């Protein structure tokens, strides 16, 4: 709830670091959640197809 | 803005108040410095730094005097080159964050003085206790 | 590799079937190996047959 | 039961003795609250919680007074709404565990009283050391 | 060898000086006892031991007295069976390391005297503040 009163502070949107924490946490979690799942290696066979 | 239940429980909430008026709130910051798969290592590393931050402060306070006192006097005189303001500006006009912009110059000079003041005092008390 | 002295004959020239990207297609392929990586495959009439 | 070598070294050994007679054993508990692959994470989380448990008590005693004293007085009068017993019942009849069942009500009233009692002491000492 | 800016920042550097001379340097040791994939477990385990070591020392110093004082007197007399030297050998001739080779025998007898010495004092003080 804490509005700081008579303070003024120099924010930045593009020089910001916390965006790269979001980015690394995202990739490291995506890649973690795939490790237990079925690798499609046996499925690289010759497909025969029609429309 | 200021309320003693929560002002430093989200930290910082008195920082506009000027240095004299801020000095009644210090306890709320102190009591909040220590709250609480690879994410296990993230939390452990974050916790262990927050402990060492706290202990390294409490150790400095031990060595200079005073051991837990939040506010204490020190028997180190304030040098003319630092003396650039009348006391009333410091206590009644500046904010703590603004005062830091000044005394963030030359700080370790003060810590060297503060440490050695305590050494000489413990040498002196030891002789008084040797007579006593 | 070209018969001759142990300076050249340190190299064997060997060929084998690799599995391609496609599990059902295997392709003949070749490489040079030093004699210490290679051992004569048994179960044969002292032939040109080998393994790692 | 009681024995100052081991009573609280596996903890709690005085708990039936009544509140007055337990006061001689506190050091045995105070000296033991800090004794010492995914299993590595279980042990690290066990250790770091035991440190944070300990430091948070030292921070509270540091803020109310007294900085490391095991026992001390506090300039908060004991209110009639808590005063439901004579001193002899407390020190000579109840156990600490029996006492907890009462003063586990309203405990944060007391911690509000204690913290502010210290603020006003440190302010009042600061004026005297300014006159000194 | 001795130099207060670094002597104990790599630790130990006064160890040849004799016990009386080394006593001016103790601060440099204290202020350095707490400086700072599977390798993350190795580092966390090193940190967490450095913390618990440091705290178990401060816990003892609290319980005996004195909670932050680096040097203090203790109202335990020195028994004749340890009194095997004149004070002038101890303070002016031996090194701290050479002294340790003696009182590394039987040190726990002294801890049992120091701990119990504090109890009897804190009971005595409570009876005086009980009339304050």
């Amino acid at each position: 709830e804490l509005v700081l009163g008579n303070v003024t502070e120099n924010f930045n949107m593009w020089k910001n670091d916390m965006v790269d924490q979001m980015h690394e946490d995202i990739i490291s979690l995506w890649d973690q959640s795939l490790k237990p799942c079925v690798k499609l290696t046996p499925l690289c066979v010759t497909l025969i197809c029609s429309d | 803005a200021v309320g003693i239940g929560a002002v430093f429980l989200g930290f910082l909430g008195a920082a506009g108040s000027t240095m004299g008026a801020a000095s009644m709130t210090l306890t709320v910051q102190a009591r909040n410095l220590l709250s609480g798969t690879v994410w296990g290592i993230k939390q452990l590393q974050a916790r262990v730094l927050a402990v060492e931050r706290y202990l390294r402060d409490q150790q400095l306070l031990g060595i200079w005097g005073c051991s837990g006192k939040l506010i204490c006097c020190t028997n180190v005189p304030w040098n003319s080159s630092w003396s650039n303001r009348n006391l009333s500006e410091i206590w009644d006009n500046m904010t703590w964050l603004q005062w830091d912009k000044e005394i963030s110059n030359y700080t370790q000079i003060i810590y060297g003085l503060l440490e050695e003041s305590q050494n000489q005092q413990e040498k002196n008390e030891q002789d008084l206790l040797a007579l006593d | 590799a070209t018969v001759k002295t142990g300076t050249v004959e340190e190299m064997k020239n060997c060929s084998f079937n690799t599995t391609t990207e496609i599990r059902d297609k295997e392709k003949k392929e070749y490489a040079l190996f030093y004699k210490p990586d290679i051992v004569p495959l048994s179960e044969t009439n002292n032939t040109s047959e080998y393994r790692l």
